[PDB]
């Protein structure tokens, strides 16, 4: 049995991003952790974590026994900084080498780790709505969905991860997936283009009422990502013949599912445009829409028109060292 | 993705849609599934406008031609097996038993 | 419509290698370009270009609109240096990211870019001479060929580049291909071994009447390239049976075309031997034959016999920074 | 004909690891060699060698003619250092580029080089004991084996290396292979776990009677290697049906050989745990079992329990520069 206990009163200290780390009901002293890297991706690759812990006395691996299968209780938040959010999650340890009186811990989120396990036996869902499939595959997450229309058939073979079927569902429905902070998310691509922004990020403006960007990267390679999606889909249906979908002046490519709705959404994605580095905002999660204003720092203060007004967040990386808390994001536009 | 040939067993021949298909179960991979979830397979005919019936319990070779997709299998032909102690061909052509005795 | 206009009289300045860059009828000031890298390969991978342009005022990408599909008019030459040649070519831009108040432009040659486009529909040439196939595939280049003997059949499927068929023709005929300076070249390998040199390159000789090599690399790995061509070809022909070609003591390998002339030329190539760096000669193009003399710089001035007398140029790279113009070449010998 | 001659009396000098190098009956002066790297792996990838020879007068490649097919006679040993062993081997040169008045020679062991040659014609062994197959494939090495039980059938196709069949035999028998110092070795995995150690390696102990470790690496990633072997094997046999082997709660995977003894040994291997760097011991060869004791260097001198008492050597690398002789090893445990 597992008992839910109250937090202890001996933890009087407040930190920047990483608040406390515990193994069961025992606490690793926080001053011993010198690194932290938390990554929230924009697809079903799950949140990741990496901790660098200074261990000169041989205590973390020797006496605590940290190896494959150790469950960490990590409290992450920022109740005083730019974004006052606070949450708790559980992580599953994959490996932890020890070098130079230091230990590097590689961890994966437990609810997604359970989704990244190869299947011992095959499961087939015949003529089931997508909601039942999602609930049966991942019965531990809350479902946030708005783009489920029809019913279809899905197959999960032996040795395949359950994440493959979820990604196939996303492709067939035309939505964006990411599992973070106890939820699994399906959000349509057509409705994302018409969403109002929530935050404002400005550059070269010191009288701004929003936040500030310190470094940013402009990507002009839009063909690099559109090259793979420039095809005309075709497939065989036993009662209709050959079914086409897409443009008329592109090369042909064959798939297997002869479903017009699934064929229509086969070529939808998000095109990355910009990478930026800010001063540690913990409210930045994938799916967020921001307003970006960039001024030039020489010549005559001309605005840069090559950066669109509204952008969507795709990937977020938070990083804390022993002195500073930083965030990095990748922004994109719906095709 | 599944690309090569596989050994299967015919389950049923009563197609709910009527497009002359049969239900199959691959030996080893589709073990433990209820008979109501197994996929329906089509076959390669020998000539034009000919139909060869399938009975439940037969052994066949199955291959998936549509980009390795397991939802649309294809039946190629029958298979040899000797699990019972003798080959599955008539005993007149092997010599493992006594066959038909005409009057 | 397109109009052919005269050059302007406001361009009074002469440079080392890069003379001028223009977008349509407007000129980018030459002093703003700080890098230039022009590459002429020895196969049908086309000439390439890369320009680094300093843009602190946000002018190149913002107001000129440089992205996928921009056509640049570049004038390259060296009318005063070691080789007095001058020519003009057009380039097609693929991508142009902007970092640190700088823009990096990646460009491809337009006549070859048109040859590197996937085919929307399939074309088959049944019993056609190679000249007709080459003229129909690339109707914008002058053909320079000497190794066409017979007629055969070629196939170009959906989604395949037209360059594949040209490379197959080269392999079947036994020649060397490269498209540079408005021409497409097919030159036989057997006649290249008997060609007289045109230039002389010497090392450790300060009284030479030719040019001078400053750095060079000796490669002794001849097995690394001969490993892939050590096979005995075999194929099936419906009227002859099994057709063999090649040596008698090598392993067998199957192909599909049962043509004795095509089978005989399947294992011909050029073996690289030497890499060298010289002081910016603009007359070095692939297909050139040079005489190389190398002296030793210690002991007793002994000649190096490990470098053959005559070599062929395979790849050429020209590079200009804001102070110096340099060239690099790769030299080889016909097997 | 080849004549066996006596060593010359002009070689009065004794070195650390590399004693002498000769090409036929002529000697390369030893003071000209500035590098040496000798590698003994734990599988049939053969011993390797790499020599860096200073050649400013153009003598090694020019006048001696060192290229593909040169046979070197190398005497390696350590008759005075930690391990007093001495042996002679022959090496086969693959390539030797020359840069910056220096030559780098890449060599392979001749008895194993003959085993890494693609086959011109196919050989099949029908119902043969493994000893006959090993003797026929490699008739120049002494066989050291203890894990041969049954007889079976093996196939070697055109273009395949003979090492593939030997590795298949090792997998079917459940043993460990490595060819070093004139022998080929097959040693069972079950009997290796019960072998007594021969040497003792200690850390943080200056009063030890054994040797000393200067640097060591702890690897805690045991899942990285166990991931590939977590499967339940299955295969088809014409007289038995479907044959299973292995666990009951793992995913299924199909192979072809329906042999219960071969199926049982399909998932045996050695799990690496530790890497260490010592002061040049020439007695360290793969297959050796050592006793390892590690003390902590801070806190209270606590022993590290995360390192097992007995370990097996998997890979060994010896390295000599112009001042120091060093060894590196990789240690592991039988699953």
């Amino acid at each position: 049995t597992k008992t839910t206990t109250a937090p202890e009163t001996d933890s009087k200290r407040t930190q920047l991003f990483l608040q406390s780390v515990s193994i069961g009901q025992n606490e690793i002293p926080r001053e011993m952790i010198v690194g932290c890297t938390y990554v929230e991706p924009g697809e079903l690759s799950g949140p990741q974590l990496m901790l660098m812990i200074r261990d000169s006395t041989a205590y973390v691996v020797n006496k605590l026994g940290v190896k494959f299968g150790t469950i960490l209780t990590v409290s992450l938040g920022d109740p005083e900084g730019h974004g006052g959010i606070l949450f708790s999650e559980e992580f599953f340890v994959l490996k932890a080498p020890r070098k130079d009186d230091t230990v590097l811990i590689y961890a994966f989120s437990n609810p997604v780790r359970l989704l990244k396990v190869p299947s011992t036996s095959a499961q087939y869902f015949v003529d089931k709505p997508p909601s039942a499939v999602v609930s049966s595959l991942a019965p531990g997450l809350k479902v946030n969905a708005d783009s489920f229309r029809k019913t279809s058939t899905y197959h999960l073979n032996v040795g395949e991860k359950p994440t493959k079927v979820l990604q196939e569902i996303a492709r067939d429905t035309g939505s964006m997936c990411w599992a973070s902070r106890g939820m699994i998310n399906f959000k349509s691509m057509e409705k994302m283009a018409n969403a109002a922004p929530s935050l404002t990020y400005e550059s070269a403006n010191p009288n701004t009422s929003g936040f500030t960007i310190s470094q940013f990267n402009i990507l002009n390679a839009d063909y690099e990502y559109q090259r793979r999606h420039n095809y005309r889909m075709a497939s065989y249906d036993m009662t209709k013949g050959v079914v086409y979908s897409g443009n008329q002046e592109d090369p042909i490519k064959f798939t297997s599912n002869p479903d017009p709705t699934a064929l229509a959404n086969y070529n939808k994605f998000i095109l990355p445009r910009l990478d930026m580095l800010v001063e540690g905002n913990a409210a930045l999660t994938p799916g967020t829409t921001l307003k970006i204003v960039v001024h030039n720092t020489a010549g005559d203060g001309e605005l840069d028109e090559s950066i669109p007004d509204k952008m969507i967040v795709m990937s977020v990386t938070h990083f804390e060292d022993r002195f500073r808390f930083v965030s990095r994001a990748q922004l994109g536009v719906v095709n | 993705s599944l690309t090569g040939k596989y050994r299967a067993v015919v389950i049923s021949v009563d197609d709910p849609k009527g497009l002359m298909r049969t239900q199959i179960r691959v030996v080893g991979m589709m073990d433990g599934l209820p008979d109501a979830s197994l996929p329906w397979a089509e076959a390669i005919l020998s000539n034009a406008n000919t139909f060869s019936p399938f009975l439940p319990g037969d052994k066949v070779w199955v291959e998936f031609p549509y980009n390795g997709d397991s939802r649309w299998p294809l039946i190629i032909g029958y298979a040899q097996d000797a699990s019972g102690g003798a080959p599955n061909v008539p005993p007149e052509a092997s010599g493992q038993g006594e066959g038909y005795v005409p009057p």
